[PDB]
RNA sequence: GGCUGGGAAGGCCCGGCGGGGAAGGUGGCUCGGCCGAGUGUUACAGCCCCCCCGGCAGCAGCACUCGCCGAAUCCCGGGGC
RNA sequence: CUGCGGGAUGAACCGAACGCCGGGUUAAGGCGCCCGAUGCCGACGCUCAUCAGACCCCAGAAAAGGUGUUGGUUGAUAUAGA
RNA sequence: GAGCCUCGGUUGGCCUCGGAUAGCCGGUCCCCCGCGGGGUCCGGUGCGGAGUGCCCUUCGUCCUGGGAAACGGGGCGCGGCCGGAGAGGCGGCCGCCCCCUCGCCCGUCACGCACGCCGUUCGUGGGGAACCUGGCGCUAAACCAUUCGUAGACGACCUGCU
């Protein structure tokens, strides 16, 4: 009935000053701002949800216009609660500074 | 995860519901029961990776779970091949899944023992009837369950 | 879902960096009372720096030259734009998300505003050092509407004082009611304080 | 030479025996260095500077860390320094207040770097001596010699500024 | 206007560090920003500690500035610092914060229900008080 | 496992020895209610600190985490990609 | 005849040399924003500049001075009263 | 009621001024000033529990059958009295009709129990464009053409014409 996922901001790709690697995204999870509270989110599934013009299939329901890109959180990123994520398809860079859902059911609790 | 503990189911249609863990089947799936009167979750199978184990346990040692129900009992059998397969026929119809009254009697037998124990603890029935969700200012890494 | 910040008491660059970083991440930020922002260093030094900025102008056609905005809100907007990549679409979107106001308008005068301790003068600056008010700098560099903003802010302060008096009276009434009614809610405050509340 | 949390090392060494000199004398030094390798290197440097002895022509009989005898006691350490500035070298005498000799030496190194921009390779330490309440010439360490010490913490500048960054309440600096 | 002074024998609460959340008595002042401190009754060893990590409370037990780890303990036991600290409102709200941190899901649900009922009752009483005050003013 | 066969510390202390900060003392003065607080002068120890004689399990790099080198003087379990 | 990471920019500088990729770790360099990372409850001190300062090559300053301030060396006199 | 495109999202906080070698809250026996404000005194906290380390609302439904609490809410409920001008755009205070017994604890069952599998859950009756129901109101102005010179390279500009 409510939200069963955490909010994350797509900060950007894994990049240096003049080179970027689009296969590894950076996720800023709300509520964690240190590399001690990020142990819970390691290995968690993540989804980028976006709606498009043409209708697509939808499990357990009628076809909808919404689509998602799935991914997995690999490890934390530099003492500030940032985490690294790897998606099956690289993020389109349109989602820079946009919301993604960190699911809670690779549970290890 | 211990028998008699309370779990939160996160992936199924019973999203965020709270259930009672009874036993682990041969296949490794957890047998889950959220009282039909309270949680509307019958004898079902869940997965450990898709379950949150809360820190709430009831004394479940004094119950007799039926032996016959098992992983083979919790299985699907429909969608047979040899029929016509051409047109607007061949298993797109029948629109339903039967309730299998043996399932009803098993649920009654399990609930007759589950309900008195969970009603001994105050507010436990209400807690089970409530569902889990995330609100503003609450973080899973912060709060402990 | 939108940050509201009080510019009073905050350092210019210290607050601008945080605001720019937040607005890069899709967060909508509104800053009010930009005249209350204070910059480190003496006022004469800051005024000379801004006069040099004014002297920076296009020789052949100043109309195309740098746009030296005098209002404190626009000064803060420009200093955030200097930290944002305004040449790109993401930077332009961040600038559009950011909003700056002189004083505090009625759309935000009745909203609680956050304070950033990482950019406060008392936190980041030694008490023996000098600082210059952005309102004073703007007024002495070309701003026109300092007195009007001051009068409107005083009227808003009076109205907010009345509102705070009403809210404090309400809180006192709530305390009296709780004291009078605790006998029939003893079993609720007890379970509240067993878990770490009201203590 | 770099520096960290320095430790004191007693190093005894002697030149290798020769047919003319069967029993050479042994020399002992106190070297403050981060580890035993740099301690032995500094010992060889000082021995080469002082006597006619080289690392290839000698051997370190024993290098061992020296522990503070009274770690829990507060002491005044006077250190004699001979450093190299941009101009010619100078001699200095400094006083510090600390619990350990190694800590006092580290504090002296940090103070020298902060005040004179003197590097550890240019700094040479001659002697560190523990002294009583008297025989102290520096007012900075003399002011703490008071039985009824009493002073508050006036301007308590708060930390955890990046703990939740946006808050309604402004911080407090009086406690 | 200062009420707390760094005096020999004053108790202080360790805000952060290895011995975080413990009481410890200042024995001697080492430097401008370092003090010798001892925690015999609070499982803290005699050691140097900066003033930043320690927040001084309003308890001052008297013992010599260089006590040998025993007279400070005797003074602590005689003054019974632990009981007075537990009675102070500071430790009470510290314990309340710890309990809220340790709150579980079932406890959270019970707290939510209790808060709902208590807030409804308090709001009804406040509304009745407001209408009574308005009638009195009229 | 090694060390200065680790340094100090924790507890019971016992029979002595000298020195120092300057204290339930004395004392010029100051401030409040014989008492409490702040300053100074000789200065024993009934506040203590340090050294020399001599001994008890309470240790152990100690979860009173005060400051090392480590591994046939070393093994187990778990999580993430 | 030479790409690559850093020096904002770049022949010769630092690191390091090249088949197409996935994971991990570094060097030289950095961690307020642009821009990946100190969003450490970092440690010790110095510094007020109405021309402050901010990192090899490198893109800028000298002699002489200042009770501005922070340390060091030496020399006298002061209860027989400076 | 379908009907194309565009998307962000996944409860809200409706608010004092302010200082940092200081502040927050009451009563104010007392005094001054226009229920309110200021001053003295007194009493409670101040690593802030009148804490954004926070508060507010619960996020299953329906049947009856008890207790504690209890006259609250709704029908984009219908009509009056106001606050609000900074870039007001929202809220408050009173009358009349009908309906409901909702919060907190316990029994009492029933809700496709869709047999483990993902974009669930909402701010949304979202914003823009084209079409089907009614009631109350509307009636054009601009440009070209002509003319004029206070204007003019051409445009443009100042003017006249039931």
């Amino acid at each position: 009935s409510g939200r069963l996922w955490c909010k994350a901001i797509f900060a950007g790709y894994k990049r240096g000053l003049r080179n970027q690697r689009e296969h590894t995204a950076l996720l800023k999870i709300e509520g964690v701002y240190a590399r001690d509270e990020t142990e819970f989110y390691l290995g968690k599934r993540c989804a980028y949800v976006y709606k498009a013009k043409n209708n697509t299939v939808t499990p357990g329901g009628k076809p909808n216009k919404t689509r998602v890109i799935w991914g997995k959180v690999t490890r934390a990123h530099g003492n500030s609660g940032m985490v690294r994520a790897k998606f099956r398809s690289n993020l389109p860079a349109k989602a820079i500074g946009h919301r993604i859902r960190v699911m809670l059911y690779p549970s290890r609790i | 995860i211990t028998p008699g503990t309370i779990l939160i189911i996160l992936t199924g249609r019973h999203r965020g519901k709270r259930v009672v863990f009874l036993k682990q089947l041969s296949s490794g799936l957890l047998l889950v029961t959220g009282p039909l009167s309270l949680n509307r979750v019958p004898l079902r199978r869940t997965h450990q990776k898709f379950v949150i184990a809360t820190s709430t346990k009831i004394d479940i040692s004094g119950v007799k779970i039926p032996k016959h129900l098992t992983d083979a009992y919790f299985k699907k059998k429909q969608l047979r091949k040899p029929r016509h397969q051409e047109g607007e026929i061949f298993d797109t119809e029948k629109e339903k899944y039967e309730i299998t009254e043996q399932r009803k009697v098993d649920q009654k037998a399990v609930d007759s023992q589950i309900l008195p124990k969970i009603k001994a603890v105050p507010q436990l029935q209400g807690y089970l009837r409530s569902v889990f969700a995330l609100t503003n200012g609450v973080y899973p890494h912060k709060l402990v369950f | 879902q939108v940050l509201v910040l009080d510019g009073r008491g905050h350092l210019l660059g210290r607050l601008a960096a945080i605001v720019a970083k937040q607005v890069l991440l899709g967060r909508k930020v509104v800053v009010v009372r930009c005249e209350g922002i204070n910059i480190s260093g003496n006022f004469y030094r800051n005024k000379l720096k801004y006069l040099a900025f004014l002297r920076k102008r296009m020789n052949t056609n100043p109309s195309r030259g740098p746009y030296h905005f005098r209002a404190p809100s626009r000064i803060f907007w420009r200093t955030v734009r200097g930290m944002l990549p305004h040449k790109t679409k993401r930077g332009q979107a961040a600038l559009d998300r950011l909003k700056v106001f002189d004083g505090i308008p009625p759309p935000y005068d009745k909203k609680k505003r956050m304070v950033v301790p990482a950019a406060l003068k008392v936190v980041r600056l030694k008490p023996t050092r000098k600082f210059a008010y952005l309102g004073r700098l703007a007024h002495e560099v070309g701003w026109k509407y300092q007195a009007v903003t001051a009068t409107l802010e005083e009227k808003r302060k009076e109205k907010a004082k009345i509102h705070y008096r009403k809210k404090k009276q309400l809180m006192r009434l709530r305390k009296q009611a709780e004291k009078n009614v605790e006998k029939k809610i003893d079993r609720f405050t007890e379970v509240l304080k067993t878990h770490g509340f009201l203590v | 030479k770099a520096s960290g949390t320095l430790r004191e090392y007693k190093v005894v060494g002697r030149c290798l025996p020769t047919p003319k000199c069967r029993t050479p004398p042994l020399y002992r030094m106190r070297i403050f260095a981060p580890n035993h390798v740099v301690a032995k290197s500094r010992f060889w440097y000082f021995v080469s500077q002082l006597k006619k002895m080289k690392k290839s022509s000698g051997e370190i009989v024993y290098c061992g860390q020296v522990f503070e005898k009274s770690p829990l006691r507060v002491k005044n350490f006077g250190i004699w320094l001979r450093y190299d500035s941009r101009s010619g070298t100078h001699n200095m005498y400094r006083e510090y207040r600390d619990l350990t000799t190694a800590g006092a030496v580290t504090q002296c190194y940090r103070d020298m770097g902060a005040r004179h921009r003197a590097r550890a390779h240019s700094i040479q330490i001659m002697k560190v001596e523990e002294i009583a309440a008297s025989k102290c010439r520096r007012p900075a360490v003399k002011q703490f010699h008071d039985s009824k010490i009493k002073f508050p913490l006036p301007h308590r500048v708060l930390r955890r500024q990046h703990k939740p960054r946006f808050t309604t309440k402004r911080p407090n600096t009086f406690f | 206007v200062f009420r707390r002074f760094v005096e020999v024998g004053r108790v202080a609460y360790v805000s952060f560090g290895p011995h975080a959340g413990k009481l410890v008595a200042i024995v001697d002042v080492i430097d401008q920003n370092r003090a010798l401190v001892d925690g015999p009754c609070t499982r803290v060893r005699r050691q140097a500690m900066p003033f930043k990590c320690m927040q001084l409370t309003d308890f001052i037990l008297k013992f010599p500035h260089s006590a040998r780890q025993k007279y400070v303990r005797k003074a602590w036991e005689k003054a019974d610092i632990n009981t007075k600290w537990a009675a102070t409102r500071w430790a009470k709200k510290i314990e309340a914060r710890e309990r809220k941190a340790k709150m579980t899901d079932f406890d959270r649900y019970k707290v939510m229900k209790a808060k709902k009922m208590r807030n409804r009752i308090i709001k009804n009483e406040v509304k009745k008080l407001q209408r009574a005050a308005l009638l009195k003013a009229s």
